[PDB]
């Protein structure tokens, strides 16, 4: 809102043009172009490394199972959802070698727990594609080590590197006030973020 | 790799 001049937030909007991929049928345009602005905030490099990468953030307007290339975990328990008695079937927001998110429910509570559906799935496609599986590199271990449970959701994000790294990387780029959240309760993890996007 |  002040960091990221009209140019850039273009050039960002021009990248994730080669990334975005809008659902075939009916769908909520407005929502979808608001998840759109809402990724053109992360930093240009790990999007140009995305699209570098033939990574596509795919945009649904159902289930992510009822995709012909998702429907294999149908019936599967993700990883973090032990004991709800929920399958991937019910979870609307997957990255990590592929990227796929459910049209209105990015935010908070929308049958997920992320500050941001789009931000955290993204992360990690990051993490896993563009920075080599970071999330699980000794120095970041260490970091989750101090700071994992310190944005609650302790038996995911605390259990979890990969989960602590996309969740972290979401609050640091949602907005202003989620990157000063994190700076406040994750000094160490901000530090990390901030001298990755160097 | 998946993850939610
Ligand atoms: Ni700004
Ligand atoms: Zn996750």
């Amino acid at each position: 809102g002040s960091h990221m001049d009209s140019t850039t937030i273009q050039q960002n909007k021009d990248t994730l043009s080669q990334i975005v991929v809008f659902p075939t049928g009916n769908y909520d345009k407005n929502e979808a172009n608001a998840m759109v602005n809402r990724l053109a905030n992360i930093d240009g490099k790990y999007l140009n490394a995305l699209k570098q990468n033939n990574l596509k953030i795919k945009l649904l307007s159902g289930k992510l199972t009822d995709e012909k290339e998702y429907a294999y975990l149908k019936g599967v328990v993700p990883k973090g959802w032990e004991g709800t008695g929920k399958t991937w079937d019910d979870v609307p927001g997957l990255g990590g070698s592929t990227v796929a998110l459910r049209i209105g429910f990015s935010n908070k509570g929308k049958g997920h727990d992320a500050i941001n559906l789009e931000l955290h799935a993204t992360a990690h496609a990051i993490d896993h594609i563009v920075l080599n599986d970071i999330s699980k590199s000794a120095q970041f271990k260490q970091i989750f080590a101090k700071e994992g449970r310190s944005l609650g959701n302790v038996n995911f994000l605390g259990v979890y590197p990969e989960e602590f790294f996309a969740e972290s990387f979401a609050y640091y780029y949602l907005n202003q006030d989620t990157n000063s959240k994190l700076k406040s309760a994750c000094p160490q993890t901000y530090s990390f973020l901030q001298n990755l996007a160097k | 790799e998946v993850n939610p």
